[PDB]
């Protein structure tokens, strides 16, 4: 209990426990699911309301015209990466005239989150992020978590449920290669749905899909311009 | 510099740092204010007649511009700071601006200095707590209150300090609009309702009052023990010839 | 013991954050309906005495013409944030030449969220988060929109919403009577309805405030003769 | 000139046991005359004076940040200063603002508060200190006041002596310099009394 | 990366002490015993170097410091510290000297040294200096001791004695010293005092001697040492 | 200002003038211009004169530092190398010209340093509005390995070059000498110039001077 | 160009100036005030640069109010004149310099009346009496004609008039009328304005 | 207890200890009682008011008075008393109070 | 860093600042120092700590620091802090003086110093000066002043008063001896020497354990001066010859 309190403190056994407590607030999040083909890349997200009178949260984030988030965790934190995203996407054009790599942009945010977990009262970031992009080497997802670490995906989920979500995508990962939009967003949402118990289900309120591609800049779909993606799906009964 | 957080929130959601000030607060001595018509009194309890002691230089009752005055209760050093930074603002607001200050401004002022001392690394609130007094241009008196919180409000009349709750309790019985008709009846009021806190004296009141474009006027205790005195006498010609 | 105030709990959460949405529950319940005709809002004064003056307790402020903000919690702690509001509006009119969307004001206020820390940081900048809940209203391109912010700088639109003490009671009584098809009139004695309901003291004149915005008028807070003919109907 | 803007003359000069300070009065801007009373001469201790010449503005600083530091000095340690250490004081202060530099060159003089024996000395408008046995100068009309001084010092004078050479030395150098005079005032101190005297002088 | 702690580590205790500035008092009177002698016509401070070998060269490190031409030092305490202030006490010096070209006074010395001294009583994220310092010097025709310790404070002795047993060696100096004596005599009484504790053949290299008359401040050599040790 | 610098086999033989000129009027006629920076280190100035006066009271101080700390005699390559740095960091605003002499446990050295920061070091220096006669003097009758007298005269016989071939210069001859172990301060050498006698007595008697005002100020 | 102008007296310190506010050619205002309130008892008269007056005036101004809501007495007009003085005198070699020359009037209960005179390098000098503008070069004389000590204040009035007058006759700028306010034991009096009814 | 910041909350809380109730140190009537409480059972003199000591001390409790009270029992009975004075109990106020 | 802070700029939950008190508790443990005012000057009068028969007496006092030309003051509590307050004290007035080129007011003064010393209170995470202070004066406002400073930066003016060991009991002594109005210099001086002889442990009271200062105004010129030992042989004969002279009585 005494080497919980502070980033700075290893622990007798080799962790940092504000670090994983950190990692918990990702889980805290609603699930959303990322996966590519070979020219696309989508983000599928389950949005969440707190009471039925309340709108739901936003989950997709516009970058670049080449990149997208979705996150996952405290949403002050979300913005305030999200914003040092968009400036670095920015200021790579400003200076080089052509959009950010997605790798590098990717880099910088590790570098960033990295800094608070070695500096006494300072905290980690306390959210994840799921980056779907496209350069010159492809559609990418990219995963980050509050340890600063980061993953190339060839698919992935987090959030709550997201377990559930992980094991679909790791049945399906030999077809997302060759699949065509339609088929990958439609395997986004299923893995996005099997976090859900057998009562609720997807609908046009509270599902985000988001795509970019060789032929599409990043784009976020919502409230019925989803409806064509939805209106397309086997009624998985239990 | 000193950079930790000294006010915080408690897991039941309170700023511990700011009741300790508040009971500072309590600790201090008993200050009323009432609201007239062409008068405003503030009185103050307890001054610590130590007889060897020059009242000037103990003095709870301070101006702030011509337009305004105000007493405080809690820490006197604390009480000092906030009152020389309200002058300096009450200033800079007629270089500023040329007409001169409003109550509820100097008010606003105070209040917010208060508040971000509640909300900064290193700091520590102020704990006092004071009862700005003044009449605004187009004449309308206004009577304030701040808090160690940073909370302000309006009040026609109220009190502050030790035993608080007993003079805000006769206040609340014996405002009227009978009462407060006159100077001589408002400044009266003010004397009835200390009388009911203070060691039983009259060398323990201070009285100031503010009237319309006129400076602020601190009472001599000759004038004090006059007021008492009418004061006790309407106790024994009204109350004595009755019961 | 004494942990910083940027500490995550095992469950993931900054105990600081979590403190200050337990600092809401104590403030005076706030509501606020939006509408295709406009969006209202009442607060409770809540006085404390006679002898306060009730016209000093402002819990409804105008962020602008077109933008409204009901408070709940510790009011000193939402001055603040009320004028760094302010200034945003105004420095965005003065910038672009347009007003404000009230979901870009709102962002704004919510982006001084997490703003607070003790090392490495500025010798002015915050010590703990804000104990305030908000509640903004306004009327853009969109139409009226009504915001909610809490201390965790999460900002969400609203149809319907309460704040306060009495924010769960608040709430359910609003599920029971919200329709977006409403009239700004039937919102309004809704809102007072349900405010009776949740008040302590009896409800009257000088005993809450209430403002609407719609799309032709600017920003109104109901006098107490305007109030008078509300609660009359009651 | 900066230096000619306002005008102005000071001299100091030793005697046996004594030793002497005089300067002008006026306080003209350029050819106008505002007052004919303008001190240029300030006591720094019993038994020690400084004179300033040159700007107006930066003689009336320097004479108050000296003034300044002198009390704390004072203060401190338990005694009045030392005439040396006061120059070298002087010197620091001057020197301090080197490249934009109080136009004013100074002149002490004053006995040493343990003994008795006359110092007087000058400084740059940066603070470079000279000392001398005779006499010392400063302001429009330095030429003159070196011809009048190089011609009438004689080395053991009594203060009556002192006087009227100083005197005569100010007043023939001053009449022959158009932005000095108005009045010449010259303060002889000894071990045992400290005597001023204004002179009649021309005022044109 | 580093900054500072900001906070005091020097604070009161419920009964009103400073108590870091008595452990740190209490770290003074386990060095080392120093006396110092002020005698009509000079100064003299004698502490005792004794070291733990054959191997150690004592002609390497001194006790016995010139702060200036006519102040010296010795200490009771912790070594390092003792270094600082006496690189510290040389600069104040020689600020003092640059702006009134007049070397400084003793007590002007010693007023800045315990300045120094008082602000690492309050400053943040330091403990006080383990050291008392013994500071002669002769300026004014008159000679002057004082002595600092670790709170800050000053003060002016005829004669005294620090570090351990400097009880017995103040009632020693008390009683076996008094006014009129030359130099000579006060080196004299002071390696007596020194010997009221020197456990051991005090030698010419057990001991560190220096005088301070109206000629300047001087370390007595290991010569003259033996030569006034031979009594 | 004329200042002349020479080694001879035993040391150093520094020497100046004494004239102080502002504009072109002599204000000192017995200026000091051979500071002290160590014992064994002197440096004659010339060029502003404040500044060459704080100059070398800077590097004095530091140098007493210096020693105090390391417990040895300062070395004159410290003296120039703190005065160059100096100097060189403030860009010539500060118009020092200096010829820096002393004796070392490597013996005698002596340096020329101009105000910009460059520095020569030079069995033989001059510096100064009279330098150029003073150099004369000594690319005639310099010899090296000279001994103490003839050094003494030679300098002495520069400075007077410069005195009398230059008005910046004038009035007394001021010698420093500094061998392995020997300093002689000599202020002044030889003063080749008196003023005339007074033919006439000016003398004014008392009452002389018209009196407005008298104060009389007693003291203890 | 602006005119100023102090007489002091045995108990009373007199002052006028000018109320022509100017711009290139023309008279945009002619009631414009040069003075300043900055006790009961003292008066500011600036002059000079478009900016540095006014706003050197009032920083001056509320500094000694300040003082007296800060300490319960008034300062002194000569405690006011160094403090303004040490104020001018800090911001000339700085980056923001003020270009305004002054007068101090004033009366201590104490020490009696006052008159300072204050040049733009922030020179400081007491005089019985004083003026600033050119016009000055032309009415100094006349005060040192007819200045006396012990001068009346409806001499003082009147010698105004001789100076004012004198400006009337000779000067090439316009200047018809003059703010006249006089201080004395009881305070700031307001004077009928000297003025030559052109037009 | 003297003071509550030392117990535990567990001590304080309610169920365990409910009323709190505070003993605040006199002023001017209380004493009153306290004191014409203790020194009406004695024979105190009549000419003295307990009024000079109430207004005495600066915020003495109702021990310090009782003290006073008594002391002037020692006073009386040392110079041989049975009723006490003035300095008696100025000598027990300088003498309980100061000391 | 969080575990180390021992936060002393921080409310106790009665509502009070520990190391205020605390330092509060310091100045009970220092030498007493008392002041009377008069009509026709002010005193100060110290007990003396350094009283070792190896002191060698090199300074004007021990416990009376001169401020400023008009104006002094003693202390009690650290001495070392008392050298930092004294210090920034003459920095004070030293600048008053040369901003408006006339002394400064006496309560000006005390109020910039209290400042000081409420700013440590407040912010920083510091110590607070453990140290009260006796301010002694004059002003052409108020005449003669007194006015006496604390650790919170909580000051008053007093007609006499009292601080350090036994403070309490000289308050009283004063409250029954003082003459409102009608005080002088002599008679305040044997009150002085009364007082003293009561408040100090060590009785009989030789001029070895004390220290005695006036503040008198002569001739438009303000004097500060410490009593020689021999004057002050006077007080106290003086006083003992007036104690051996009421005993008689009987
Ligand atoms: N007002 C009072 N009335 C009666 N007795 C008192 C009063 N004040 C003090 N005393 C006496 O002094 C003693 C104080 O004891 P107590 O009140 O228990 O103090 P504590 O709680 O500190 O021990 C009691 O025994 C009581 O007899």
């Amino acid at each position: 209990n005494q080497y919980d309190n502070d980033v700075t403190v290893w622990s007798p056994q080799g962790r940092i426990h504000q670090i994983e407590y950190a990692m918990e607030a990702v889980k805290q999040g609603s699930a959303t699911v990322g996966l590519k083909s070979k020219t696309h890349a989508v983000l599928v997200a389950l949005k969440r309301a707190q009471s039925e009178l309340a709108a739901h949260q936003k989950k997709i984030l516009h970058v670049d015209n080449h990149i997208g988030i979705s996150i996952a965790g405290l949403t002050a934190d979300a913005r305030l990466l999200c914003n040092f995203m968009r400036q670095e996407c920015l200021d790579s054009r400003f200076v080089f005239d052509r959009p950010l790599p997605v790798s590098r942009l990717v880099s910088l945010i590790g570098s960033k989150t990295q800094i608070p977990t070695q500096r006494y009262g300072r905290r980690p970031y306390g959210v994840g992020l799921l980056i779907a992009g496209y350069d010159d080497m492809g559609p990418h997802i990219f995963q980050t978590c509050p340890s600063a670490n980061y993953f190339d995906c060839r698919a992935m989920s987090i959030g709550a449920r997201s377990q559930s979500a992980r094991t679909y995508l790791e049945r399906h990962m030999s077809e997302f290669m060759e699949c065509n939009l339609n088929e990958l967003v439609k395997h986004g949402l299923r893995a996005l749905r099997e976090t859900l118990p057998a009562e609720q289900d997807l609908t046009t309120k509270n599902v985000s899909i988001g795509i970019v591609g060789k032929d599409l800049e990043f784009t976020i779909y919502d409230d019925d311009d989803v409806s064509p993606f939805l209106e397309g799906l086997e009624e998985r009964p239990q | 510099s000193y950079d930790r957080a000294i006010t915080v929130f408690s897991p039941d959601g309170h700023l511990f740092q700011v009741e300790y000030a508040q009971e500072a607060v309590k600790k201090g001595s008993t200050a009323v204010g009432v609201r007239g018509r062409d008068i405003v009194v503030l009185g103050v309890e307890k001054k610590s007649v130590a007889k060897l002691q020059d009242e000037r230089t103990v003095r709870k009752i301070c101006a702030l511009d011509d337009n305004v005055c105000m007493a405080f209760a809690g820490l006197t050093a604390d009480a000092r700071i906030v009152i020389n930074r309200a002058r300096v603002e009450c200033q800079s607001h007629r270089l500023t601006v040329e007409d001169p200050v409003t109550v509820e401004y100097i008010t606003r002022y105070i209040a917010s200095l208060k508040q971000r001392y509640t909300q900064s690394n290193g700091r520590r609130p102020f704990g006092i707590s004071a009862l700005i007094v003044g009449f605004d241009f187009d004449g309308t008196p206004r009577l304030y209150q701040t808090d160690p919180s940073g909370t302000y409000h309006a009040w026609k009349a109220n009190a502050i300090g030790r035993g608080a709750k007993s003079v805000r309790e006769f206040l609340e019985k014996n405002y009227t609009d009978e009462a407060i008709e006159t100077d001589d009846l408002t400044i009266k009021l003010v004397i009835k309702a200390l009388l009911e806190v203070v060691q039983s004296g009259g060398k323990n009141i201070e009285l100031a009052v503010m009237r319309r474009d006129q400076s602020l006027k601190i009472l001599n205790p000759e004038e004090i023990e006059k007021y008492v005195a009418e004061i006790e006498k309407e106790k024994e010609e009204n109350e004595k010839k009755k019961q | 013991y004494d942990r910083g105030v940027n500490t995550f709990s095992p469950e993931g959460r900054l105990f600081q954050v979590e403190y200050a949405i337990e600092a809401i529950k104590l403030g005076s319940t706030a509501i606020g309906i939006q509408t295709s005709e406009g969006v209202c809002l009442a607060v409770e004064k809540r006085i404390t005495s006679p002898l306060m003056e009730p016209s000093s307790i402002e819990k409804i402020v105008e962020i602008d013409a077109h933008i409204g903000c009901a408070m709940s919690g510790l009011i000193a702690d939402a001055k603040t944030l009320i004028d760094k509001a302010r200034v945003e509006t105004q420095n965005h009119w003065f910038t672009y030449n347009e007003t404000m969307t009230v979901e870009s004001v709102t962002q704004a206020v919510s982006n001084l969220a997490l703003q607070f820390g003790e090392e490495d940081a500025d010798p002015g900048a915050m010590s703990r988060p804000f104990g305030v809940a908000l509640l903004f209203g306004g009327v853009d391109e969109k139409g009226p929109q009504l915001f909610h912010m809490d201390p965790s700088g999460t900002f969400v639109q609203c149809d319907a919403r309460a704040i306060g003490s009495a924010s769960e009671g608040a709430q359910s009584s609003l599920q029971e009577v919200y329709h977006k098809s409403m009239t700004l009139k039937e919102a309004i004695k809704s809102s007072l309805i349900i405010l009776k309901q949740v008040m302590e003291e009896k409800l009257n004149a000088t005993n809450i405030e209430l403002a609407t915005v719609q799309p032709g008028q600017n920003f109104h807070m109901f006098t107490k003769e305007e109030l008078e003919e509300v609660i009359k109907d009651i | 000139s900066i230096m000619s803007y306002n005008g102005g003359a000071v001299m100091a000069m030793k005697g046996k046991n004594c030793v002497a300070i005089a300067a002008d009065r006026r306080f003209g801007i350029q050819a106008q005359m505002v007052t004919t009373d303008f001190q240029k001469i300030f006591p720094m201790g019993d038994r020690l004076y400084i004179g300033l010449a040159g700007l107006a503005t930066d003689v009336q600083t320097v004479a108050q940040r000296l003034k300044f530091r002198l009390n704390l000095y004072e203060l401190k340690e338990g005694r009045q200063i030392k005439p040396y250490t006061l120059m070298s004081m002087v010197a620091n202060l001057l020197y301090e603002k080197r490249f934009g530099p109080y136009y004013t060159e100074p002149v002490i003089a004053g006995l040493d508060p343990k003994t008795f024996k006359p110092f007087i000395c000058s400084l740059d408008l940066i603070g470079c200190p000279m000392v001398t046995d005779d006499f010392v100068v400063s302001g429009t009309c330095a030429e003159q006041m070196y011809g009048m001084c190089e011609s009438l010092w004689e080395p053991n004078m009594d203060p009556d002596h002192l006087f009227e050479t100083i005197s005569q030395a100010m007043l023939n150098a001053v009449d022959r310099d158009a932005v000095s005079g108005m009045g010449v005032i010259v303060h002889i101190i000894e071990k045992d009394k400290i005597t001023t005297r204004t002179l009649k002088a021309r005022m044109d | 990366a580093e900054r500072g702690y900001s906070f005091s580590l020097t604070t009161f205790s419920p009964s009103g002490k400073l108590v870091q500035i008595e452990y740190a008092l209490a770290a003074v009177a386990g060095g080392a015993p120093s006396v110092g002698i002020k005698a009509a016509n000079g100064v003299v401070l004698a502490t005792e170097k004794k070291q733990k070998s054959i191997l150690y060269d004592e002609r390497s490190v001194h006790k016995v410091e010139p702060i200036t031409k006519h102040i010296g030092l010795v200490y009771s305490g912790m070594g390092p510290d003792y270094r600082v202030l006496v690189h510290r006490a040389r600069k104040l010096a020689q600020q003092y000297y640059l702006v009134y070209q007049e070397p400084i006074p003793t007590a002007q010395l010693v007023q800045r040294v315990a300045s120094v001294m008082q602000e690492y009583t309050q400053s943040g994220g330091v403990r006080p200096f383990g050291v008392s310092l013994l500071i002669c010097g002769w300026n004014e025709g008159r000679p002057y001791l004082f002595q600092s310790d670790p709170s800050g404070a000053y003060f002016a002795w005829k004669a005294t004695a620090m570090g351990k047993n400097y009880v017995n060696g103040k009632t020693f100096l008390e009683k076996r010293y008094n006014e009129d004596l030359e130099l000579e005599d006060a080196i004299h009484t002071a390696i007596l005092t020194l010997k009221e504790s020197f456990e051991g053949q005090m030698t010419e290299d057990n001991i560190e001697v220096g005088i301070c008359n109206e000629a300047g401040f001087r370390r007595l050599t290991p010569t003259e040492v033996k030569d006034y040790l031979a009594a | 200002t004329t200042i002349a610098g020479v080694v001879y086999k035993d040391g150093i033989v520094l020497g100046a003038d004494t004239r102080a000129t502002e504009g072109m009027v002599v204000a000192d006629k017995n200026c000091s211009k051979i500071h002290f920076i160590s014992p064994n280190i002197y440096c004659c100035g010339a060029g502003t004169a404040a500044d060459t006066d704080m100059t070398t009271q800077l590097i004095s101080s530091n140098l007493e530092l210096h020693s105090l700390s390391t417990g040895r005699l300062p070395r004159v390559v410290t003296a120039n190398r703190m005065l160059k740095q100096m100097l060189f960091r403030y860009q010539g605003y500060i118009g020092a010209a200096l010829v820096l002499g002393g004796v070392d446990v490597t013996g005698p050295h002596l340096y020329s340093i101009y105000p910009h920061g460059s520095t020569d070091k030079l069995p033989y220096v001059t510096m100064g509005s009279g330098s150029l006669a003073a150099m004369a003097v000594f690319e005639d009758k310099f010899r090296p390995d000279m001994e103490e007298e003839e050094a003494k005269n030679l300098v002495s016989e520069a400075i007077a070059a410069g005195i009398f071939n230059d008005l910046g210069s004038g009035s007394n001859i001021d010698l420093c000498v500094i061998s392995k172990n020997k300093l002689d301060f000599l202020r002044p050498y030889t003063v080749p110039n008196k003023k005339g006698t007074r033919l006439g007595r000016y003398r004014c008697e008392k009452g002389t001077t018209a009196v407005l005002t008298e104060k009389i100020t007693p003291l203890e | 160009m602006e005119y100023l102008i102090g007489i002091q007296g045995p108990d009373y310190v007199l002052v006028a100036s000018d109320r022509v506010a100017a711009s290139n050619i023309v008279q945009m205002k002619d009631d414009h005030d040069k003075m300043f309130k900055m006790s009961e008892k003292i008066l500011l008269l600036c002059v000079g640069e478009a900016g540095d007056t006014v706003q050197f005036a009032e920083y001056i101004q509320k500094n000694v109010q300040l003082y007296k809501m800060r300490n319960g007495y008034e300062l002194s007009p000569t405690a006011a004149a160094n403090f303004t003085r040490r104020n001018l005198a800090d911001c000339l070699r700085s980056r923001t310099p003020y270009h305004v020359n002054l007068l101090l009037a004033g009366y201590d209960e104490h020490e009696g009346p006052a008159l300072y005179y204050m040049d733009y390098l922030a020179a400081l000098a007491k005089a019985p009496f004083a003026a600033h503008g050119y016009g000055a070069f032309l009415t100094l004389s006349i005060l040192d004609r007819y200045y006396t000590p012990t001068i009346s204040r409806e001499r003082a009035v009147e010698l105004l008039r001789k100076c004012l007058e004198e400006l009337q006759k000779r000067f090439i700028l316009n200047l018809p009328t003059f703010s006249v306010r006089i201080i004395d034991k009881n305070g700031i009096h307001d004077l009928d304005n000297i003025s030559f009814p052109k037009q | 207890t003297n003071r509550i910041e030392t117990l535990d909350p567990a001590l304080i809380r309610p169920g365990r200890i409910d009323r709190k109730i505070e003993f605040p140190l006199p002023d001017e009537k209380t004493k009153k009682r306290i004191f014409q409480i203790h020194t009406s059972r004695m024979t105190l003199a009549d000419d003295v008011t307990l009024d000079d000591l109430i207004m005495a001390k600066d915020d003495l409790s109702g021990a310090d008075i009782k003290a006073i009270c008594t002391e002037a029992g020692l006073m009386a009975l040392r110079e041989r008393r049975m009723k006490v004075t003035n300095e008696d109990f100025k000598k027990s106020k300088e003498n309980v109070l100061y000391k | 860093s969080r575990r180390y802070d021992s936060r002393t700029t921080i409310f106790s939950p009665e509502g009070r600042l520990y190391q205020v008190e605390y330092a509060m508790e310091a100045i009970g443990h220092a030498g007493t120092c008392l002041g009377i005012l008069a009509n026709d000057g002010v005193l100060l009068a110290a007990e003396r700590r350094n009283i070792h028969k190896l002191l060698d007496e090199v300074f004007f006092s021990e416990k009376i620091y001169k401020l400023n030309e008009d104006m002094a003051c003693s202390v009690a509590g650290i001495t070392s802090d008392a050298n930092v307050l004294t210090n920034e004290l003459r920095l004070i007035a030293q600048r008053y003086l040369l901003q408006y080129q006339e002394p400064i007011p006496c309560e000006q003064l005390v109020t910039a110093l209290c400042d000081i010393k409420q700013a440590y209170t407040q912010f920083g995470g510091k110590r607070p000066f453990g140290v009260s202070l006796l301010y002694i004066g004059w002003d052409k406002h108020y005449g003669f002043q007194l006015y006496q400073s604390d650790p919170s930066g909580n000051y008053g003016g007093w007609k006499a008063t009292c601080i350090g060991n036994n403070s309490a009991a000289a308050v009283s002594m004063l409250k029954q001896d003082y003459k409102e109005g009608e005080m002088t210099l002599k008679s305040a001086l044997a009150l002085a020497i009364k007082v003293l002889n009561k408040t100090m442990d060590v009785s009989k009271l030789s001029a070895e354990k004390v220290e005695i200062a006036t503040l008198t105004r002569e001739n438009g010129k303000t004097v500060i001066r410490v009593l020689k030992q021999k004057e002050v042989e006077q007080l106290i004969k003086k006083h003992e010859e007036e104690e051996a002279k009421a005993e008689r009585e009987k």
